[PDB]
């Protein structure tokens, strides 16, 4: 939440921070910290630290816009940053950025000092940095620079931003589209715009060269993968308006796409099958952390303050695994039930080694089936255009192959996935000897075929 | 009760921090770290707050430590090797480059002995092993001149090498073995010298030791390197990782077994075994596991502790000798890389998002009831998920079959049993009239005698070959394919399919004219260039079969 | 090189008395009952007859009538000739204190 | 099909489930049998179907006389069917009773 | 099919020939809903007197002691089809006999029914339930107050397949089984059971208090025996039906020959002198015109100090004789009987004239010096 004695939270190492505004009476109001932590023995969430900052002007609208994580540029170290807005009724509206360190204490260190107001879409990344708009102006104020600066190029919403491999930082908002953010502006293989008119947030996850595994949710309540924009594995959410995804990893494999949704609603979905595992409701917020000590993320879902004007009561912290945890003998029943729950976890695990097992059987058969019926690259290369309502196909062939000697052809195959029906499919062949600079020398020997377009394209497209 | 504890996270890259690079070191409870930047970090182990924080130039590639003389070695990537006083008159620091020394800035790896020195530097092809004193009494911390280089002739060029230290019982950074293994592997020179050895591991996979009491040489005696260099075992990938364990556990810990890691996984222990001639021998086994493995530890007593990019898993050697397979568990630690081991066990690490973590190690009325409650939830949620698994497994298996058929029928064709029993496709020709003119159609059956019904993934090509003999002017036309689908043609069962083989240009139709059939079989249609295409009849079309009377 | 154990090396020791004591001639049925009232008179007063009852179907791999032919044979047909005859003289000594499932079991082999 | 003389195996036509344009745009976008009868008079078929060929009276020779213009009219005139399952030109089944 | 063309892969589903000469086998093969890794080279010819087989290391620690079997089935199988066949009967073999390790449960309905249905029962009933939920063991009270034991055995299956039902009492328990039945209607079933051979318990009570009963040592609920000392040196065993306890039993006489007569004898006189109203004792005492002591020795009652093989004395001049070297056994022997016993026995080893060797009941280190 966003207000003078409203708060907001957070998560770093284990631990759920918490930042809260308090109006102090002899002065104006102080952020105090609750840095708190889950017992496991109690079952609850016990105050470990605080710290507090001191505000200076006795004026009113003093506000937190967003609180996260970064790394700052100096030393490396994941810390909790604080964005505050101070507005002065005087059309002027401060924005601090302002870092507390292992000490319970702050650091302020970029004041940036606006007069029009500071809304849509504020994202604080890497060497700690501010990023905002307004009417489709991008700006940014670095803490190295200290300056307020634009964005070179125009774009509608900038969906992703992060830092990478061998560039520093990074906008993505028209997926062409792929700037600096030093010299303000490869673009070559992203998702496809035909995505770009119903996505709305994005994320990566990997990088290789240039090639983007990555993730997006659209409007329509979908959810993709990507490898090379390549629309993989689509899922389908439940709800409505997806906001955003984080990461969770959970121990070996089970990897999910907790997505946080605006009807205030969240689900994960289980990656290794786009598959919605699980979904909860109202949700007045969700972080994703190993709160237990074990290595291995789990998951907090915090449920609504109309119960108790109080944060952390109606929470749930679970694996979608062996753990959940909450808010006449029986017992010699439980050594039963745990070393089964366990029994089961070694089934998953090993199954999913076998599975692996059984793939690479089958692969090892291919290949086996093809050097079963038998290295020379007696054809360079493919090509085919269309012509009007004819699809002409074409190679290009090596000295090896003489036509002299071999008749030779050119088919096409339908793949049956799309084609649930038999017409048979028919292609013309031609041979095409071209001389090449003849004013030892070069002929170019080219075989191709046609076929006709319309009764392929039944299916928008087929391969 | 918290059994994992955080510290300190970082600054990442997507995807997280490759592997080789990084290092963390615990002293008492100091502690040092390269997150593979230019930054090496310093931590109270009591309060995981920093103490002291240095920039280097140049992406830190590793450290080692020296407790009596209360100094720490940098290698900075490029440039050469940084030394720094522990106490060291923001919380941040730059080196100086008056902490250089050696600036030779062509070396990947580096070690350290007592008083003694090793490096390993790049150039050309030829990587060669560089030795220098190191000054014993507290002075300037020097280099000193080199005693000692040779030539790694066995390597010739991401993946930065590795080199251990392997002290016998007597005579510090490294691994003392019992002397029957030490005696085992390098021999009688190296056991009688009391020589410490150096093992370097290297990018291809090759385990290559060197014996420091035999590596020193002048501009006026060289190295030669089949005497001094020797090659122990070739695992075919990168090394992350060699130690020594303590089986049969029946500070200074005398090893029996002497362990390699690969990059994909084939580990390779080693062991003394005296068998069947009372005669010592080495116990080899290379196994070999699971996934890239991307750092490697020794803790107490035979438990190897290492990563996959999944998970934190570990290894027991303990207990003929050593054992069959290394069948392992993780311990549900997610992927650190940079992991270490300090003995009472208490290991330590960085997470590959960017954690730096501390694994330890080894009725009520209702809320056993709310125990249970939750203890069938867990199982309410795994049970999908393994059921999820047999379905994909049903695919596979199916599949696999659903191939067998294929290669059943493939070999059956193949074979020439001299009569094309399995799949047979019969050609004939038949005169049609068409809006007026007589047309000539050849009716193609495929017939299935045999058992095997040929499923989705395969099809059926013709090809109509013109007349042979390529000419002076290309045709317009060389020959026509026809290519359809067969769908569970079954035993017994058929196709027929007529086609044109008939003018509409010229009235001109020229012999012999043939249709050969043929079948392809696609691999990805059930779920390197891919298919298969199989040669079923080839028939004449002649002057004979186009009369009609 | 030919060592065999007996059939009933692997069983819970208690069996091992009972099938060990009815191997030995006609008065085998005896022994077998001396077994009883001594096992009843030592701490595990009770003896599981559903134990033995399984144990006695299940069936394990033999080769015999020529060196090759792979056959599946249940233990009662497999242990010792006197040992059966003893059982089963016991079973009717016993009848009414065994459950019914066992029984069945038996008798269809 | 099923009564033809050969008894040989000719594929069953199943003609295509969707129109390429209906396929089209479904994909670029995201029971009982119905009957029909006559009755009529047997004086009336008697009479016109006098010119009287051979065969059973009615039914049959009904049969003989809707699909004279078949060719497939004279096989049914040896089996002397009064009741057959064709098929269509859209592939459908259809079942004739006289 | 006849042919291992068609038979083999209508059997062996998921064995590929990877090589046209069909001589390279790999893949699984299948058993019991599980399905195991399997790598079969044949030579140059298709003969399995030469042919490598290997496995995971999941397969051949599930073929355990049939290594040798499986060689000897190479050499003298005939046909692959057939080995394969033998194969998959002696996998089956094998994990029927290892049962123990090899359950995944339907977790779904299994181990949420189970408290589903002891939640209906009531919580005190349970005892004891093994860790791999697989036996579960209730307790039932008489209206005489006395605890009765029930083993239930449950199945990968429970509410599809009867459980199987183990339990003391001594006419032979029925369980009426539907897949609708439950815990419930078991339980109710055998309070059924209590409540029916009530007469026999209160009968059996009656002796074990009254009586100096020997020879069944804190009996058992199962026992119908009831060897009774009375005076001393001398001993009637008394069987007891149990549908009509209170009728006549079956009963007879041991100790010395000339104090046996007369007892037998008015025993002959006085039988029609037997009434079902008063108890068995209360018949005995007006038969039999006597007195029994009430335990006329508690401790030394007597020790079975009989050979623990032949459980006679007197073995032709010999005496129980030969003990073993424990204080938990003390079991006298005979030499004849302790040296044909443990000179059968595999673990025992012969000195000169010595056997060392295990003692029958408690398998500790006896020595016999003939
Ligand atoms: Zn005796
Ligand atoms: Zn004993």
């Amino acid at each position: 939440m966003s207000s003078n004695e409203q708060e907001r939270l957070l998560c770093y190492n284990g631990e759920v921070l918490v930042f809260q505004l308090s109006k102090g009476n002899t002065k104006t109001p102080i952020l105090h910290v609750r840095r708190m932590v889950f017992d496991r023995g109690t079952k609850v969430f016990v105050q470990k630290s605080t710290g507090f900052f001191t505000i200076k002007e006795e004026n009113s609208h003093l506000k937190i816009m967003c609180c996260n994580c970064v790394s700052d540029f100096r030393t490396g170290i994941n810390l909790p940053y604080i964005v505050i807005e101070k507005n002065k009724k005087n059309n002027v509206f401060e924005y601090f950025l302002l870092i507390l360190h292992s000490t319970n204490k702050f650091e302020m260190r970029l004041s940036f000092k606006l007069g029009y107001e500071m809304k849509d879409g504020l994202r604080v990344l890497n060497g700690p940095l501010i990023l905002w708009r307004h009417v489709k102006a991008f700006f940014f104020i670095s803490s190295q620079t200290g300056k307020v600066v634009s964005v070179s190029g125009n774009f509608s919403s900038i969906q992703w931003a992060g830092e990478i491999e061998n560039l520093g930082m990074v906008l993505l908002g028209l997926k062409e589209c792929c700037l600096s953010e030093e010299e303000c502006t490869s673009d070559i293989y992203i998702i496809p715009p035909a995505y770009s008119s119903v996505v709305t947030y994005v994320h990566i996850c990997a990088t290789e060269i240039l090639r983007i595994s990555l993730i997006a949710l659209t409007r329509k309540n979908q959810l993709i993968s990507f490898q090379n924009g390549t629309p993989k594995n689509v899922c389908q959410l439940p709800f409505g308006d997806p906001c955003a995804v984080q990461l969770m990893d959970s121990g070996g494999g089970n990897l999910f796409f907790v997505v946080s949704f605006i009807s205030n609603n969240a689900c994960a979905v289980w990656k290794e099958s786009f598959q919605v595992a699980a979904k909860w409701e109202k949700l007045s917020l969700v972080l994703i952390d190993d709160f237990i000590g074990s290595g291995t993320e789990q998951v907090l879902l915090l449920f609504k303050d109309s119960l108790n004007s109080d944060c952390l009561t109606s929470f749930k912290i679970t694996d979608l695994g062996k753990i959940n945890y909450s808010s006449e003998n029986r017992y010699l029943v439980v050594p039963p039930l745990e070393t089964g729950l366990k029994v089961c976890f070694s089934s998953f695990r090993e199954l999913r080694q076998h599975l692996l097992l059984k793939e690479k059987i089958i692969s090892k058969s291919y290949k086996a089936l093809i050097n079963l019926v038998q290295s020379e690259q007696l054809v360079e290369k493919i090509w085919y255009r269309v012509i009007d309502d004819s699809l002409v196909v074409g190679v290009k062939t090596t000295s090896s192959l003489k036509l002299s000697l071999n008749d030779v052809t050119l088919s096409l195959l339908m793949d049956q996935a799309h084609d649930s029906r038999f017409r048979l499919l028919k292609c013309q062949n031609r041979v095409i000897k071209l001389s090449t600079n003849p004013f030892k020398k070069e002929c170019v020997q080219i075989i191709t075929a046609v076929t006709s377009l319309s009764p392929l394209l039944t299916f928008s497209k087929f391969c | 009760a918290p059994r994992v504890r955080y510290l300190a996270g970082f600054c990442c890259p997507l995807g997280g921090l490759a592997a080789g690079k990084p290092r963390v070191l615990c002293h008492e409870a100091e502690v040092f770290l390269s997150t593979g930047s230019e930054l090496v970090y310093v931590y109270d182990q009591e309060g995981g707050l920093l103490t002291a924080a240095f920039r280097f130039p140049d992406q830190v590639w590793h450290l080692e430590l020296l407790a009596p003389r209360r100094l720490l070695y940098a290698l900075c990537a490029r440039r050469g090797l940084y030394c720094l006083s522990l106490d060291h008159p923001s919380p941040v620091i730059p080196v100086d480059p008056d902490a250089c020394i050696l600036p030779d800035a062509a070396l990947c790896a580096f070690t350290l002995l007592d008083s003694v020195l090793v490096t390993l530097v790049q150039g050309p092809a030829r990587w060669k092993m560089q030795l220098f004193e190191q000054p014993c009494p507290g002075e300037d911390p020097r280099p000193g001149g080199q005693i000692g280089e040779v030539e790694l002739s066995s390597y010739t060029p991401h993946f930065l090498p590795v080199l251990c230290s392997v002290s016998p019982s007597g005579s510090s950074g490294g691994f003392t073995l019992e002397d029957a293994l030490f005696g085992l592997l390098f021999g009688a020179d190296a056991t009688l010298l009391q020589s410490p050895v150096v093992l370097c591991g290297l990018p291809d996979g090759q385990l290559c030791c060197v014996i420091l009491k035999a590596l020193v040489t002048s501009r006026s005696a060289p190295g030669d390197p089949n005497a001094l260099v020797k090659i122990l075992h070739h695992l075919e990938e990168p090394v992350i990782f060699i130690g020594a364990l303590k089986t049969e556990p029946q500070e200074d810990v005398h090893c029996d077994c002497l362990v390699a890691f690969g990059h994909h996984g084939r580990m390779l222990a080693i062991k003394a075994s005296w068998d069947e001639s009372g005669k010592l021998v080495p116990e080899l086994r290379e196994y070999c596991l699971p996934g890239p493995v991307l750092c490697a530890a020794c803790g107490g007593g035979g438990r190897v502790y290492h990563s996959t990019p999944s998970d934190l898993c570990v290894v027991d050697l303990s207990r003929q000798p050593e054992e069959g397979p290394g069948g392992l568990p993780p311990m549900l630690c997610p992927a650190s890389l940079n992991i270490c081991s300090v003995v009472s066990t208490k290991l330590l690490a960085l997470s590959a998002k960017g954690r730096l973590m501390t694994c330890s190690l080894d009725m009520t009325t209702e809320s056993a009831g709310q125990k249970i409650k939750e203890l069938l939830s867990g199982i309410g949620n795994i049970s999908e998920r393994v059921s999820f698994l047999k379905k994909a497994v049903d695919q596979r298996n199916k599949a696999l079959t659903s191939l067998n058929e294929a290669m059943n029928v493939s070999c059956a064709l193949l074979s020439s049993g001299t009569g094309p029993r399995p799949i047979s496709c019969t050609t004939s020709t038949t005169w049609s009239r068409l809006q007026t003119q007589d047309v000539l159609m050849a009716t193609c059956v495929l017939e299935n005698s045999s058992s095997f019904s040929l499923d989705q993934g395969w099809t059926l090509c013709i090809q109509v070959l013109t007349s042979s003999c390529a000419l002076d002017l290309d045709s317009a036309c060389s020959a026509i394919t026809y290519t359809i689908p067969v769908d569970q043609l079954g035993p017994g069962a058929r196709r027929e399919v007529t086609l044109p083989l008939g003018p509409g240009e010229n009235g001109g139709l020229d012999l012999p004219v043939t249709v050969s059939c043929t079948l392809f079989y696609s691999l990805r249609e059930v779920v390197e260039q891919e298919g298969v295409c199989l040669p079923l009849s080839r028939h004449t079309v002649d002057m004979l079969q186009c009369l009609r009377f | 090189e030919g060592v065999e154990p007996a059939p009933w090396a692997q069983l819970e020791a208690p069996a091992r008395l009972l099938l060990q004591a009815l191997q030995a001639g006609p008065e085998g049925a005896r022994r077998g009952l001396g077994v009883l009232r001594a096992l009843g008179s030592r701490g595990w007063e009770p003896f599981d007859w559903g134990r033995l009852l399984e144990a006695l179907c299940r069936e394990e791999p033999v080769v015999q009538g020529p060196d090759g032919r792979l056959e599946l044979k249940p233990l009662l047909l497999r242990l010792p000739r006197i040992c059966q005859r003893n059982l089963m003289s016991l079973l009717m000594a016993v009848r009414p204190s065994l459950p019914e499932s066992g029984l069945l079991s038996v008798l269809q082999i | 099909p099923g009564l033809a003389p050969p008894h040989t195996r000719a594929p069953s036509p199943l003609g295509p489930t969707r129109d390429p344009v209906a396929t089209f745009l479904e994909t670029c976008r995201e029971l009982p049998p119905s009957v029909a009868s006559i009755k009529v008079s047997a004086e009336l078929l008697r009479a016109a179907l006098k010119d009287g060929h051979s065969g059973v009276p009615l039914c049959c020779a009904t049969l003989q006389w809707l699909l004279a213009e078949n060719a497939a009219v004279d096989v049914v005139r040896a089996r002397a069917l009064s009741s057959i399952q064709g098929v269509a030109p859209d592939g459908a089944n259809v079942h004739l009773i006289v | 099919m006849a042919v291992t063309e068609a038979s083999l892969l209508r059997q062996c589903p998921l064995l590929l020939p990877q090589n046209r000469s069909k001589t390279v086998y790999e893949g699984f093969i299948s058993a019991q809903g599980r399905d195991f890794h399997l790598r079969i080279v044949l030579p140059e010819d298709l003969q399995l007197k030469n042919a490598r087989l290997l496995c995971s290391w999941q397969l051949r620690t599930i073929l355990s002691g049939y290594h040798r079997i499986v060689q000897q089935r190479m050499q003298h199988s005939p046909d692959l089809m057939s080995f394969m066949m033998e194969l998959k009967m002696l996998l089956e073999v094998a994990l029927k006999n290892r049962q123990e390790l090899y359950a995944l449960p339907p977790p779904p309905q299994f181990y949420s029914s189970l408290i589903e249905e002891i939640g209906t029962l009531g919580w005190d009933k349970l005892v004891y339930a093994d860790t791999c939920f697989s036996t579960i063991k209730l307790k039932a009270e008489d209206a005489s107050g006395r605890e009765h034991l029930i083993t239930l055995k449950l199945k990968a299956k429970y509410p599809a397949e009867s459980p199987d039902y183990f339990v003391d009492f001594p006419v032979p328990f029925c369980a009426s089984w539907t897949p609708q039945s439950s815990l419930i209607s078991i339980y109710s079933q055998f309070l059924a059971a209590i409540e029916s051979l009530k007469a026999f318990w209160d009968v059996m009570d009656e002796i074990d208090e009254k009586t100096w009963v020997l020879e069944p040592e804190k009996p058992p609920r199962s026992a119908t025996a009831r060897r009774i000392a009375l005076g001393n040196n001398v001993s009637i065993n008394i069987e007891v039906d149990p549908r009509h306890p209170t009728m006549l039993p079956e009963c007879f006489f041991l100790g010395a020959d000339h104090v046996v007569k007369p007892l037998g004898i008015k025993l002959s006189r006085n039988i029609h002198l037997w009434d079902p109203e008063n108890s068995v004792l209360q018949n005995l005492k007006d038969v039999l015109e006597i007195d029994f002591p009430a335990r006329a020795i508690l401790e030394k009652s007597d020790f079975t100090m009989d050979c623990g093989i032949c459980y006679a004395y007197q073995l032709d001049g010999t005496i129980p004789d030969q003990v073993c070297d424990n204080s938990q056994c003390g079991q006298p022997f005979h030499q004849i009987c302790l040296y044909e016993w443990l000179r059968g026995l595999l673990t025992s080893r012969q000195s000169f004239n010595i056997i060392f060797g295990e003692c029958p009941y408690c398998s500790k280190p006896i020595t016999l010096k003939m």
